[PDB]
């Protein structure tokens, strides 16, 4: 039998599965750069959406089903998730010392000046503000969700993070309107390199949290989340006020200052 | 004057292993005593001096470089 | 230059390949009295047949063992730091030489007046003269005047390279897309072979660095005759 | 603290006004510029490896509109 | 607006519940809390409840100590710490 | 369940001596012999 | 029944058990390799011809000892064995993510052995220094899959190390501090920490190293306003990092095996044995340039980079001398895994006072690139980190297998082991004095003798793992089982039996605080 | 419908949970393994076949 | 670490035998490739 409160878990492929789909999209990054077939790349991202799907599936299976999440079991997934949270917090700093070391000392090549010649930056105040503005109400209507979610009233979670899940929707969309309507692009130096790299590992973040947001959406929906064990929704809380606060930081850092 | 330049001097504002900004600044120092001697249309070689600075201390081939996007119009220093 | 069955370092022509040849002479000392100590107590302290395997005092001797390596410590660091100030002062030079590493042979630029420039490449192994050294020799050597400050600017056009003569005391990165300070001095004529430290390709090995040092008056008719 | 209601109407009262009205000064500041004429700088428009996808020459987000390529505009 | 969300006292299922239903009168069967009922005389030893034969204890026998000392125990009468010689007992009826 | 004991706790059988000194001959000299046949194909290459 | 075992499985021990066979593998390819180098340097002249494939063989030399071998068998095999063992825990926290980060590893290892067979190899060193590693001197698709190789390894690092910082903070019976948990629990979670502090940094080097390589920015290149030292920065930041997380798990297992054989009941001075490895962890951030004192830095960087290098020379000062004072009147009980533990003492002092040499910035404008440096890592490296997995391994054995080894072919492996990697690495000092410097396929006459000597040393070594095999066979050809080990109530590991169950820890420790 | 299916997800059956829910997640596993070992084939020919040159 | 003795006791020809085998598995394909480095060179 067992004593421990900590779970057992049954022989599960999607370690296997999950490793080699990633064997799959590097080759497929290397097939695509160099030999140009992309049939191998999309084998491999449908090889990790099925994965992950049957995952995370497996996860609420066996948490809210079988009931095996004792609270040692999600204080140990809070702590991986923070130490999650924390990698990636040092993936978009290593980005910002590269934006900070090219922004600092501009070279010879640049002219010795920062916005270099030839390039019309994004003045702030226009709908780079209103994404700053949307983020951070995004972030507010899911405190509310949250509140809503403790306190034990439905509808108003129902209300609050179906408004959370359109402010990130139109987010995400509003900043791929500025991809297609800006005035310089990738190769336009280190400015356009530095700008396009940030953008949009902090966009393929903000995708993820979307998708994170929507998958919760429909977990609450189906009543899994009851008053008090809801670690699911409280990881969206963490990972989109994450997302929130990487935005803050590139918004001061790339947008406003230097432009 | 300060010719009789026999080699460049120790600078006491770059003074450190990085020589880049010397010679970069050196060369648009040059060219703005250029631009400022045709607007005032005095002496334009008492600052030859400077060009002389240039010619010791970066190559042959970013001078060479910088004249020709200088020629046809594609110099990002302000001068 | 490099001599069969060497031990230690090249001997010093410049100044600063004496301070640096005296300070690792210093730090080796310090380095052999720590292994000998180490040696010393581990063979010690094994061969002994008393045995103690009972509670002992956690903390009576932690402040020495930590005071005494701080001590060796700045010991060796004051006068790594005051070297270490003494390359980078007012040099005030004579010369100005420009040397840009291509891929894979250096260039040689003397353009502070009457614009010089020249391309060493190897001497190959088959096309040696009688008497040359193997993988060391050159077409063109770098001529430089005796006892003399000469500023060095050192970059490349392509790729990381490394200038470095170790008998002079020089090794400095060849970057693209900047420009490096060596001030470079002599005490002896002669011939000073170095070679790249940084790896630049398929034919890294194959790239020397020969410096001839010599008179003022015969570096100015060697300066008059090339051009 | 850890109220419910007050955070609805902090919702309702600073959050979706406050996206309303800059969304409407990015409406009145919904204006483009012209076209800035065209020199061939040498550190901008960078092509070394062509690109994967479609031509080679075209970014994943080019726009002809006011994007530029490495020989001129187009037309 | 009313209710609506599950509370996880009649939702909640399986081994969170048990351990729920078990801490709701003070008891812990399944070992999240450090246990109880010291005392290291052989009159009165440290009673160990399990559900086999013989259960691994660690003793911290002085406090301030870094290494745990670890040792089977088995059913019969106490048997104790091999330093400090505090009496352990085994009662193996729990679930 | 899976079987308990000394030398069952490993993915492959020890019951047999000289089985396994061939298998284990041609596992650690596959191991060695695979960077020797790369050098043997970037000569034959170029 | 053998797929839901191993390929599909979800405990700990298993996977340490195909960590370590993964590990044997991969140093067994990263020895024939090193005997490639030493087969080249052995006589003057081109055995192999160009510098190219040279310099491929260096870089996959480099690359699979360092991320193949120690990093796996090291960290994730002994963590994986050892730390639900000693804590207490039945199995890890996260067994799913340990299972997926292991089979990370051999897509990893393919992707590597695929980038040395593409038509020009990445022959560019195990730093991936622009523009050497760019698209215009390396222009194909090798330096790529290297990337890639290097963005699976972290990833796998990155997931093992979330898995044991959880596993180790929270999986502790609930009566016990994180100060009375056992010395290789620490050094593993210090390592767990430093590794994802440190892997994103390098993730992000790479990932702009391979935007510049095929998506055209100008991260790196000059002629696009770039810059090559950004890149040295950001690989030296994770890569110092990267070089203690080689060490640590090492000092944890040299503390286990020298507080066993010793006969001692703790080693002395855990609370300095811990501050010492804080210490290093903390500092280990803050010393990258040292890495960079050639490259024309600011000479105040520098003077602070040299100064910092000491404050991380002194704990581990503290952390040897603990070790000396546990070594200190003990029942010494002469075991193969005792010679490991002193021979990893010495030479690892040794090439620690190599370190010192090098860490003034002046005699490193000197040493920089030759094989004083070579000798100052591979000192520490394939001498205290191989000298610490072979104590471990051999310590161990019984535990893992059930089987004990032969102990006079342990020792006969010792010191076989011992003189030729002695007789390897002694010379490259004076190589690196008289200044031949590094990546060299052929050296002028000069340094003909010394490499000479060097090279017959590397066979030597190479005779020493062919009889480490030899070493396992016998145990497996003798069947030889335990009675019980001594000690066993101190360590919680021996106490379960040799080898232990698969379930272990269904009744967990008893362990009160009041 | 939640306690229902926490009710069905009680094993008393010897079967792990991704095989538990009976047809549709066994049939959507079984081509899930099978188009990976079909890419990671197809990834050990594309790689032979870059590694040769022409 | 005390032992049980050897339940299959290896005799000294047989650990020749091993020890032979490891080495002659180990030098075949190295030392058949370092035979000839020259043919590989276009001879
Ligand atoms: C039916 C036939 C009989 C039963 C199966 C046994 C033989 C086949 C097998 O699946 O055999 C089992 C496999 C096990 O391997 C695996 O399960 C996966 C290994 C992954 C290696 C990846 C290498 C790189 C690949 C990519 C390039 O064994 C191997 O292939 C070779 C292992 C040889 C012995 C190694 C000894 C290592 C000693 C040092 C560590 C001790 C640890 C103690 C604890
Ligand atoms: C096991 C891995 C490992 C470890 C532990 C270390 C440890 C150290 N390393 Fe090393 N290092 C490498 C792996 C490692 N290194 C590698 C792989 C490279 C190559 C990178 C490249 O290719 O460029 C490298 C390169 C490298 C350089 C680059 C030189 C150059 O090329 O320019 C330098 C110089 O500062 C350096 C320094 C040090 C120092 C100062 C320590 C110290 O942490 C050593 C610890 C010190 C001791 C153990 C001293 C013992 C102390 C006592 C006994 C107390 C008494 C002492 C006194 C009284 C003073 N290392
Ligand atoms: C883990 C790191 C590691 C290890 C062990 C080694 C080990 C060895 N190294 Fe390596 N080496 C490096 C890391 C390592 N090296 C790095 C990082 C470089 C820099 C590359 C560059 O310049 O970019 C380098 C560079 C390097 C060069 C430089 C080539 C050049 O630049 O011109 C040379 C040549 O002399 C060399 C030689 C050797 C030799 C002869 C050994 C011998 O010690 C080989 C013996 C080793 C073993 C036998 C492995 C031990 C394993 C076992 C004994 C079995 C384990 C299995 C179980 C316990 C089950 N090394
Ligand atoms: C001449 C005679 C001998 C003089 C001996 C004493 C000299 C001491 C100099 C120490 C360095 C001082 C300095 O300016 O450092 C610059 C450095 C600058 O580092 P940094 O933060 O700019 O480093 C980034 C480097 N770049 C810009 C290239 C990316 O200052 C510091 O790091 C902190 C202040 C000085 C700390 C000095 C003590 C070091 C040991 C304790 C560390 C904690
Ligand atoms: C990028 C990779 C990393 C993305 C972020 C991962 C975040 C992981 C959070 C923790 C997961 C976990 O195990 O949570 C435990 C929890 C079980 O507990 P819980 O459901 O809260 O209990 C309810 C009881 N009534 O289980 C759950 O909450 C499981 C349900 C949530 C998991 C959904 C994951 C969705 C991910 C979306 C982005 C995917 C990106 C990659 C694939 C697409 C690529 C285009
Ligand atoms: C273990 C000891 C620590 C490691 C020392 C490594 C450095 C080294 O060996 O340097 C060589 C050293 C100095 O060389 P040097 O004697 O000056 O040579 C010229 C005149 N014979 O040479 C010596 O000290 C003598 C030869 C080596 C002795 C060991
Ligand atoms: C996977 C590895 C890849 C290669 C495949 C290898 C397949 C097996 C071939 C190698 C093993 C073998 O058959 O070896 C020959 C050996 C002959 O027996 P022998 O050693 O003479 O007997 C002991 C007395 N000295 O045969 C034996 O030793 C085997 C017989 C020993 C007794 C077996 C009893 C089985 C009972 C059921
Ligand atoms: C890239 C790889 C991402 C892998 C991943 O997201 O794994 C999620 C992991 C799965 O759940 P796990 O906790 O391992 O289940 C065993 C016991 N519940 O979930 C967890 O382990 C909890 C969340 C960790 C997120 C790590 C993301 C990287
Ligand atoms: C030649 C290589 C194979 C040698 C085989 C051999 O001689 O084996 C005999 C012996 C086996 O070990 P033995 O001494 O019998 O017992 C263990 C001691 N505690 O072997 C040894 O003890 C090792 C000595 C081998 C000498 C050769
Ligand atoms: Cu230039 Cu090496
Ligand atoms: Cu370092
Ligand atoms: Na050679
Ligand atoms: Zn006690």
């Amino acid at each position: 039998h067992q004593t421990h409160a900590y779970h057992m878990v049954n022989p599960s492929p999607w370690p296997l599965t999950g490793a080699f789909s990633a064997l799959l999209l590097t080759s497929g990054l290397v097939m695509w750069f160099h030999y140009n077939s992309i049939t191998l790349l999309t084998l491999g991202l449908l090889t990790n959406i099925l994965t992950m799907y049957q995952w995370w599936r497996d996860v609420i299976r066996e948490g809210t089903y079988q009931g095996h999440h004792t609270p040692i079991v999600q204080k140990g997934l809070r702590y991986g998730m923070i130490l999650f949270i924390v990698s990636e917090v040092f993936f978009f700093a290593g980005f910002f010392w590269a934006f900070y070391h090219s922004s600092l000392v501009p070279t010879h090549d640049l002219g010795g000046c920062w916005p270099p010649t030839g390039i019309s930056p994004l003045n702030p105040l226009e709908v780079p503000l209103l994404n700053t503005s949307v983020l951070l109400a995004s972030g507010v209507s899911i405190t509310w969700a949250h509140h809503s979610l403790m306190e034990g009233k439905r509808n108003h979670m129902n209300q609050a993070l179906l408004i959370t899940i359109m402010l990130g929707l139109y987010f995400t969309i509003l900043q791929a309107s500025e991809y297609f309507e800006t005035s310089f692009s990738i190769s336009d130096g280190i400015y356009g390199s530095t700008f396009f790299m940030a953008t949009g590992f902090h966009g393929l973040h903000v995708i993820i949290g979307s998708t994170f947001l929507i998958v919760c959406l429909l977990r609450q929906l189906k009543f899994h989340f009851t008053s008090k064990h809801h670690f699911g929704f409280e990881a969206a809380a963490w990972y989109w006020h994450f997302v929130d606060v990487v935005w803050l930081f590139l918004y001061v850092s790339i947008y406003w200052w230097g432009s | 004057k300060i010719k009789n330049y026999k080699t460049a001097p120790f600078d006491s504002r770059f003074p450190n292993q990085n020589q880049t900004k010397n010679c970069w600044q050196n060369y648009l120092d040059f060219h703005r005593c250029e631009k400022a001697m045709t607007a005032k249309g005095g002496d334009v070689s008492v600052c030859e001096w400077y060009r002389r600075v240039y010619k010791s201390l970066c190559p042959v081939s970013w001078v060479s470089a910088w004249d020709d996007r200088i020629a046809e119009g594609t110099f990002p220093g302000k001068i | 230059m490099a001599y069969p069955f060497q031990l230690g370092l090249q001997d010093a022509t410049s100044p600063i390949m004496e301070e640096l040849m005296n300070f690792h002479d210093h730090t080796l000392m310090i380095v052999f009295l720590i292994s000998s100590l180490v040696l010393y107590i581990i063979s010690l302290m094994l061969t002994t047949k008393l045995t103690h395997t009972s509670t002992m005092d956690a903390q009576e001797v932690e402040t020495i063992w930590t005071i005494l390596p701080a001590v060796i410590l700045i010991m060796i660091a004051l006068p790594s730091l005051r070297i270490l100030y003494m390359m980078d002062e007012i040099n005030n030079p004579v010369l100005t030489v420009k040397t840009m590493g291509h891929q894979w042979y250096w260039s040689y630029e003397y353009t502070d007046y009457e614009d010089l420039c020249f391309d060493s490449y190897m001497i190959p192994t088959n096309d040696l003269k009688p008497g040359e050294l193997r993988l060391l020799e050159v077409d063109n050597r770098v001529v430089l005047p005796m006892e003399l400050p000469i500023r060095m600017l050192i970059s490349s056009e392509d790729v990381l390279h490394s200038w470095a003569v170790p008998s002079l005391g020089l090794k400095t990165d060849a970057i693209p897309g900047r420009l490096n300070q060596a001030t470079v001095t002599s005490n002896r004529p002669g011939l000073f072979y170095g070679q790249c430290s940084e790896i630049c390709g398929s034919n890294h090995s194959f790239m020397p660095i020969v410096l001839e040092m010599v008179p003022l008056k015969y570096f100015e008719n060697w300066s008059a005759s090339m051009i | 603290g850890a109220g419910a209601n007050t955070w609805r109407l902090l919702t309702f009262v600073l959050a979706l006004p406050g996206v309303a009205l800059c969304s409407l000064n990015c409406w009145m500041h919904a204006g483009h510029h012209e076209r800035p004429e065209f020199i061939p700088y040498h550190h901008l428009r960078i092509r070394t490896k062509p690109f994967a996808w479609g031509d080679g020459n075209h970014t994943l987000f080019h726009n002809p509109h006011v994007n530029p390529l490495p020989t001129g505009y187009e037309h | 607006s009313g209710g609506g969300v599950p509370t996880d006292e009649e939702q909640a299922t399986g081994l969170e519940r048990e351990i729920m239903i078990a801490a709701q009168k003070g008891l812990d069967p399944y070992n999240m809390l450090p246990p109880k009922a010291a005392s290291g005389t052989k009159e009165d030893p440290n009673l160990v409840p399990s559900i086999s034969n013989k259960r691994i204890v660690g003793c911290i026998c002085e406090e301030d100590n870094c290494t745990v000392i670890w040792f089977w125990l088995h059913k019969g009468e106490s048997q104790r710490c091999p330093n400090c010689g505090t009496h352990y007992k085994l009662v193996p009826h729990q679930m | 369940h899976y079987e308990e004991g000394p030398g069952k706790n490993l993915p492959f059988s020890v019951e047999n001596k000289w089985r396994l000194l061939a298998m284990m001959t041609v596992y650690f000299g596959s191991g060695f012999a695979a960077p020797f046949f790369i050098v043997r194909h970037q000569l034959l290459k170029k | 029944m053998f797929i839901n075992r191993w390929l599909f499985s979800t405990n700990h021990k298993d996977i340490g058990t195909l960590y370590l066979l993964f590990g044997a593998w991969a140093g067994m390819v990263g020895t024939a390799l090193s005997i490639l180098i030493r087969a080249e340097l052995g006589q003057p002249g081109a055995l192999l011809g160009d510098d190219q494939i040279y310099n491929v063989i260096v870089t996959a030399h480099a690359f699979v000892m360092i991320f193949f071998m120690v990093m796996p068998m090291m960290i994730g095999g002994f963590g994986n064995w050892l730390v639900p063992l000693m804590i207490g825990a039945p199995d890890m926290a996260f067994p799913r993510m340990n299972n997926m980060s292991f089979w990370l590893l051999p897509p990893s290892f393919l992707l590597l052995l695929a980038s040395s067979m593409v038509e020009a190899g990445a022959g560019t060193g195990w730093t991936v220094y622009p523009p050497l590693a760019g698209n215009l001197a390396h222009a194909g698709a090798s330096v790529d899959l290297t990337i890639f190789s290097l963005h699976l390894a972290g990833v796998s690092s990155i997931l093992g190390a979330i898995n044991f910082i959880t596993t180790i903070i929270n999986m502790k019976p609930p009566a016990m501090t994180q100060y009375q948990t056992p010395l290789f629990v620490w050094s593993v979670l210090i390592t767990a920490v430093l590794l994802l502090l440190s892997l994103p940094v390098l993730a992000a080097g790479i990932t702009m190293l391979l935007t510049d390589r095929n998506l055209n920015t100008t991260f790196f290149d000059p002629a696009g306003g770039g810059d090559p030292i950004l890149y040295q920065h950001l690989f030296w930041f994770f890569g110092h990092p990267e070089v203690y997380i080689l060490i640590l798990p090492g000092f944890g297992i040299i503390s286990h095996v020298v507080t066993y054989y010793s006969g001692k009941k703790e080693p002395f001075g855990y609370m300095g044995m811990v501050w010492a490895m804080m210490s290093i962890g903390f500092l280990g951030f803050i010393v990258w340039a040292h890495h960079m004192f050639t490259v024309g830095l600011d000479v105040d960087t520098r003077a602070y980079f040299t100064s910092a290098t000491m404050i991380i020379a002194i704990p581990t000062g503290v952390k040897v001398f603990s070790w000396l004072a546990t070594l200190h009147g003990g029942n010494i009980k002469w075991s193969p895994a005792m010679l490991w533990a002193l021979g990893f003492i010495f030479l690892f002092t040794v090439g620690g006072l190599t370190g010192i040499v090098l860490s003034n910035s002046s005699l490193d404008i000197v040493l920089h690139d030759t094989y004083y440096v070579v000798a100052h890592f591979h000192y520490v490296l394939s001498m205290g980190a191989v000298f610490a997995i072979m104590a471990g391994f051999v310590h161990w054995f019984p535990l893992f297998s059930g089987f004990t080894l032969d102990d006079t072919w342990a020792k006969a492996h010792f010191a076989i082991m011992f003189v030729g990697v002695n007789m390897t690495f002694f010379p490259q000092h004076f190589l690196g004095l008289s200044g031949m410097p590094r990546r060299y396929s052929d050296y002028p006459d000069a340094y003909t003798t010394w490499n000479t000597v060097s090279s017959m040393g590397s066979f030597i070594s190479l005779t020493a793992v062919l009889i480490m095999i030899f070493m396992i066979w016998e145990a497996f050809a003798s069947k030889r089982e335990v009675m019980s080990v001594s000690y066993a109530s101190t360590n919680l590991e021996w106490l379960h039996g040799c080898p232990p169950p698969y379930h272990t820890f269904e009744e967990p420790t008893y362990v009160k605080v009041k | 419908k939640v306690p229902e299916l926490q009710k069905f997800f009680q094993k008393a059956d010897g079967v792990p949970i991704h095989l538990k829910r009976g047809l549709p997640d066994q049939m959507l596993y079984r081509t899930t393994m099978a188009l990976t070992l079909g890419g990671t084939i197809y990834c050990l020919i594309a790689l032979y076949m870059a590694s040769q040159p022409r | 670490v005390s032992a049980k003795p050897a339940k299959t006791p290896t005799s000294a020809v047989e650990q020749a035998v091993g020890i032979s085998a490891i080495v002659v598995g180990f030098m075949v394909p190295a030392g058949w490739v370092l035979a000839h480095l020259e043919s590989y060179k276009k001879s």
